[PDB]
RNA sequence: CGACUCUUAGCGGUGGAUCACUCGGCUCGUGCGUCGAUGAAGAACGCAGCUAGCUGCGAGAAUUAAUGUGAAUUGCAGGACACAUUGAUCAUCGACACUUCGAACGCACUUGCGGCCCCGGGUUCCUCCCGGGGCUACGCCUGUCUGAGCGUCGCU
RNA sequence: CGCCGCAGGUGCAGAUCUUGGUGGUAGUAGCAAAUAUUCAAACGAGAACUUUGAAGGCCGAAGUGGAGAAGGGUUCCAUGU
RNA sequence: CAUCUAAGGCUAAAUACCGGCACGAGACCGAUAGUCAACAAGUACCGUAAGGGAAAGUUGAAAAGAACUUUGAAGAGAGAG
RNA sequence: CGCGACCUCAGAUCAGACGUGGCGACCCGCUGAAUUUAAGCAUAUUAGUCAGCGGAGGAGAAGAAACUAACCAGGAUUCCCUCAGUAACGGCGAGUGAACAGGGAAGAGCCCAGCGCCGAAUCCCCGCCCCGCGGCGGGGCGCGGGACAUGUGGCGUACGG
């Protein structure tokens, strides 16, 4: 279990940190698993969600194999918005439905210098872990 | 109000005792802190004995206890003189010195200086500059023979 | 009174600006938890400290 | 008459705002605040009112300097140095 | 806080209870009565070699 | 002596506390002189004092002070102790020689009241109920 | 469009002041537009111009301060805002030189009778 | 028969108990154990595009710089931002800055009024007015300069 | 939640009990100090009370008039509800 | 006879800690309880002042927070969603 | 009858420094009740406590015997256990009440004044040069200024020197 005397298992504390987290670690909390192909190509498992990467919903009301591009990351509400995951309200307009990023899988990444560096870092660490366990 | 037989009890609780109550909830935490500082101190003085300087043989004062021998504060000046150890050098090789204890008998004096002669022979003295040994000790005699002693130095027994 | 010192006039000025209703758009903020202005003061009901 | 009628005659203020401590206890005719004792060099503070002490103690205001001090203590009160530039 | 939360038990008594608890961990009826599913166990005072 | 400062000499209480006159301050006049010199010279550290004269209504003492921030004091050891923060206003705490005498400090049977550092330290230890963990 | 402190540090104090004057006039025009109705785009530029003024001022103040530190570098007496600001208590402490110096008696004691490294056989 | 009153049940009100929940306490323990004339604690007043409070901040005012991070903030708007001729946001914070009171310090305040030394403007440098800057508290140590005394003397 | 143990801030009708809520009283007492209102019109869904006009009256210059001090602190003034 | 050497000075450790910074935990309380304060709480408000000082948690997974029609001047309704 | 030296004093917006105020849980110095108990109450108790005043630090205070003992003697201070609800105090009533020895935690010692000896060997400040900035120092130079024989520094302190 947990043997670090300086890490809390208190439910009240862990919830307080989670719901009052700053934006830069709300980014880490709002992470998403990669697809089977992406987990194959890069040796990483989960990646923090981005503004313009393509995910598909796997749980809830909007499940399916439909891939939608992310169009908003509402970190204050701990949700993301997707292209076709939307709901038509009373006055006829359309609104987006917030989806917790842990309920989607990234199928295509929005890649640049920083995302390349973070992916290389996680692959390097995981390789170190397996070669230490070998 | 007294009720039948009983003791005449006089508790001393007329004096607002609740404002000053010593709780011992930090007793286990104090033991841990003390034991950590004991381990750290033993690590700091690496080859020197953990408990500290060697203490003399001493007879307890009153008639209730004069049949018992314990470890005193430090060696007297007469003891160190006839052991031939300078008073300002004894405390540098790990010998406690108590200038204010005087010897009324030669029996306790002879016992304590035999203790100092034994200790001086048991001592291992590392040279001050490790590369240059002047009069300290043999390199074979301290290569691994010198290890940190635990417990009191030459413990006193009855 | 008409004759007032500058410190008093500066004090009443703050109390004047502070006594206004909350903005309409405040309620739309996420996790608002504010209904109206609870610190609203009326001149004829509650008198200022000074 | 001691009741309602005498309450009409009260129109002269006894206390005003104190420039230290900002409370309306600066007795005008004594020139001494009844809460902090302003003209005195020391803050008026009595142990018989723990509630009054904690209404005005350190930390009930802003601590503009102290909150910075609590931050700087963690790093040893370093000055005259900057992080490694990129 | 000075409610006397702790109790001291005699050392001889504490060793006594240890001896009894050990003695009961060797009777299959008592362990089964604790509900421990000791039915395919080959021998109730189960001992293994030191390799584990 | 120290006349009790009560209006009109009325101490409202039991007759044991009806004393107004014949009451003696717990600290010597020499301790008062050191305190008054130190409070005036709040930037200096009182070291000691001595008696230089007296008449029927006055006592005269001369008080030795040290400036803690003078370089002649700070660049000399064996007098650097006066420059440490714990050694400031010793006269207001009864740490000077004249102030210490009024505290009953000493070694021996005559001075059991301050076994522990001071009278209040000894009183505290004697009047604190050690409620252990295992009673 | 924006103003960066990184490339302001190469300028002269003359056109740094001139740049600040241009921003000050920009801000006053923006405040005029605010009370004459104005537009959303104009009102939103108020924050940007205010931040740019703070940025230009901070570069000016930093350049001036670091020149003053270089000028008084090594001089015996320095202004109070150029001295260290550790803590009032920490400033009254003895310095490192005179916390380490010892009496000639203490030096002689350590020269004659230094603490030895010893061990005791079992 | 209706009305009214009483009893019971259903439904509906009034009220907010119960239960479930908990970014709050209380208690214990651990490590540190750091304020201030280089202006503290505290107070006042201001500062957001829309902002009353709480929060944050100080005329550079819901923040500047630097560093880490690496695409948001978000109630609406608006606007950057090739994220590499450098970067939204957040975190840190060591650079800079930090209005007026306040030990509070030129004097004084339920108001206000000075003095000295420079700079700039009207003057067209001399001293009037206006603006800007720096000083102007008490106690006290070392030293300095200027001194006082029919204090003790020396020479005249 | 049951069973074997453990530990309690462990059982309410009362305390002129604490806090909160709710009744009968009860559509009840009352909305009676300083003479007094009426007609037509307008706006308006709506008029005894608003507004305008026409009357009849009151304050009666020690005023129910016109201004200030202390105190209040935006009550001042327009527009809208 | 024993014992010390006053009227000068310094000195770490073991010890204390209901305030402060940052943590960890609990056979504790669970919104009339627990801090007065789970919430814009030493706040609102009271008193000339010293000082006194509360009440106040919960839609829902997601606002999807009831478009549209209809009677009413609107509050408020009937459908619809 | 002017000019010097010293002494004792004064001024300064003089050069460089320092103190004030806050917090105050813990610590130190003072001041200090009454409710209460005594089945009344006055000594006593509450209590050297609440309230009051001053002063600190991360701890403080204490502290290296003008000690304890009476022994076959121990050996600075502080803290824990015990001595001990004891010796003792007390309208000897109610009530109050330590210490030594013993076992532990920690353990560490020293410096002046004086008596002397050493050509004041001592110290601060101001300059200038060089090596350095981190808690401002070192080295050198000054017929540079002052402190100081009304006594600075070195040896030395009861364990003797
Ligand atoms: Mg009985
Ligand atoms: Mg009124
Ligand atoms: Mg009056
Ligand atoms: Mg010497
Ligand atoms: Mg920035
Ligand atoms: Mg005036
Ligand atoms: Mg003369
Ligand atoms: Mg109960
Ligand atoms: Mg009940
Ligand atoms: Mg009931
Ligand atoms: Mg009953
Ligand atoms: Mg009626
Ligand atoms: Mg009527
Ligand atoms: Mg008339
Ligand atoms: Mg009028
Ligand atoms: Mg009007
Ligand atoms: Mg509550
Ligand atoms: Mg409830
Ligand atoms: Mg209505
Ligand atoms: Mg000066
Ligand atoms: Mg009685
Ligand atoms: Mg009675
Ligand atoms: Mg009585
Ligand atoms: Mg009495
Ligand atoms: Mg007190
Ligand atoms: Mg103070
Ligand atoms: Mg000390
Ligand atoms: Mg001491
Ligand atoms: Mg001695
Ligand atoms: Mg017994
Ligand atoms: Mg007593
Ligand atoms: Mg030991
Ligand atoms: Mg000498
Ligand atoms: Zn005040």
């Amino acid at each position: 279990m947990k043997f670090n005397p300086f890490v809390t298992s208190d439910r009240s504390k862990n919830r307080k940190r989670h719901f009052n987290a700053p934006s830069h670690i709300r980014r880490k909390i709002m992470s998403s698993p990669l697809s089977k192909e992406l987990r194959q190509k890069y040796n990483v498992r989960s990646m923090p969600i981005r503004k313009d990467d393509e995910v598909q919903v796997v749980r809830g009301h909007y499940k399916g194999q439909q891939i939608g591009k992310v169009v908003q990351v509402y970190r204050k509400k701990y949700v993301i918005y997707i292209e076709r995951v939307q709901r038509e309200k009373a006055n006829g307009t359309t609104v987006h439905v917030g989806i917790h990023p842990s309920k989607v899988v990234i199928t295509r990444l929005k890649l640049d210098k920083d995302r390349k560096k973070i992916l290389e870092r996680k692959a390097k660490s995981r390789q170190v872990g397996k070669e230490k366990g070998k | 109000a007294p009720s039948r037989n009983g003791m005449v009890l006089k508790p001393h609780f007329h004096k607002d005792w609740q404002r000053r109550v010593a709780t011992w909830f930090n007793q286990p935490a104090r033991k841990i802190r003390r034991r950590k500082a004991r381990q750290a101190k033993a690590r700091r003085i690496a080859p020197r004995p953990a408990s500290g300087p060697i203490r003399p043989i001493v007879r307890c004062p009153t008639v209730r206890y004069h049949t018992k021998v314990r470890a005193g504060r430090g060696f007297s000046l007469e003891e160190l003189r006839v052991a031939g150890i300078h008073k300002k050098v004894a405390r540098t090789i790990g010998i406690s010195v108590d200038p204010r204890r005087r010897n009324k008998s030669t029996e306790s004096l002879q016992a304590n200086v035999q203790r100092l002669k034994e200790y001086r022979s048991k001592l291992i003295l590392f040279p001050r500059k490790p590369s240059a040994p002047k009069k300290g000790d043999s390199s074979a005699e301290e290569l691994k023979l010198a290890t940190q002693l635990t417990g009191p130095v030459m413990p006193v027994r009855n | 009174s008409s004759h007032k010192t500058f410190r008093i006039k500066r004090f009443l000025a703050k109390k004047q600006k502070q006594n206004r209703p909350i903005p309409q758009w405040i309620r739309m903020k996420t996790g608002n938890k504010i209904r109206y202005n609870s610190k609203r003061r009326h001149w004829r009901r509650t008198k200022l400290g000074l | 008459t001691k009741g309602t009628s005498s309450f009409g005659k009260r129109r002269n203020k006894t206390h005003t705002l104190c420039r230290r401590c900002g409370s309306k206890a600066y007795h005008l005719q004594k020139s001494t605040c009844g809460k902090c004792g302003y003209p005195a060099k020391r803050k008026r503070k009595y142990n018989w009112s723990a509630k009054a002490k904690r209404r005005n103690t350190t930390g009930t205001g802003r601590m503009r300097h102290l909150k910075i001090v609590y931050r700087r203590f963690r790093h040893g009160f370093r000055e005259g140095t900057t992080p490694k530039p990129k | 806080t000075w409610r006397r939360w702790h109790r001291r038990v005699n050392t001889t008594q504490k060793r006594y209870a240890i001896c009894s608890a050990l003695a009961a961990s060797a009777l299959p009826a008592l362990v089964m009565s604790k509900g421990h599913r000791i039915e395919e166990v080959p021998e109730l005072p189960l001992v293994v070699e030191d390799k584990v | 002596g120290r006349k009790r400062p009560v209006p009109k000499g009325a101490t409202y209480g039991k007759p044991v506390h009806h004393g107004v006159n014949q009451l003696k301050f717990a600290r010597s006049l020499q301790s008062v002189a050191e305190e008054r010199a130190g409070r005036h010279c709040g930037a200096l550290r009182v070291l000691n004092s001595y008696w230089v004269g007296e008449d029927s209504t006055y006592k005269f003492f001369e008080v030795i002070l040290i400036d803690p921030f003078h370089k002649a004091i700070r660049r000399n050891p064996d007098t650097q102790w006066i420059t440490k923060p714990v050694h400031k206003h010793r006269e207001m705490r009864g740490l000077t020689s004249a102030g210490r005498k009024s505290r009953g400090l000493g070694k021996g049977h005559k001075f059991h009241h301050t076994i522990g550092g001071s009278r209040r330290a000894a009183w505290r230890r004697r009047n604190t109920l050690q409620l252990h963990r295992y009673r | 469009a924006k103003i960066k402190a990184r490339d302001l540090r190469g300028k002269k104090k003359e056109e740094l002041l001139k740049q600040l004057d241009d921003l000050k006039v920009e801000l006053s025009q923006l405040r005029v537009a605010k009370v004459t109705g104005g537009a959303a785009s104009k009102l939103s530029k108020i924050r940007v111009v205010r931040k740019s003024i703070a940025r230009v001022l901070t570069v000016i103040n930093q350049t001036q301060k670091e020149n003053l530190r270089k000028f008084y570098k090594g001089k015996k007496y320095k202004p109070l805002d150029l001295r260290p600001k550790k803590t009032r208590a920490m400033r009254r402490r003895l310095n490192k030189h005179e916390e380490n110096l010892k009496t000639k008696k203490q030096q002689r004691k350590e020269r004659l009778y230094p603490l030895r490294k010893y061990a005791v056989k079992a």
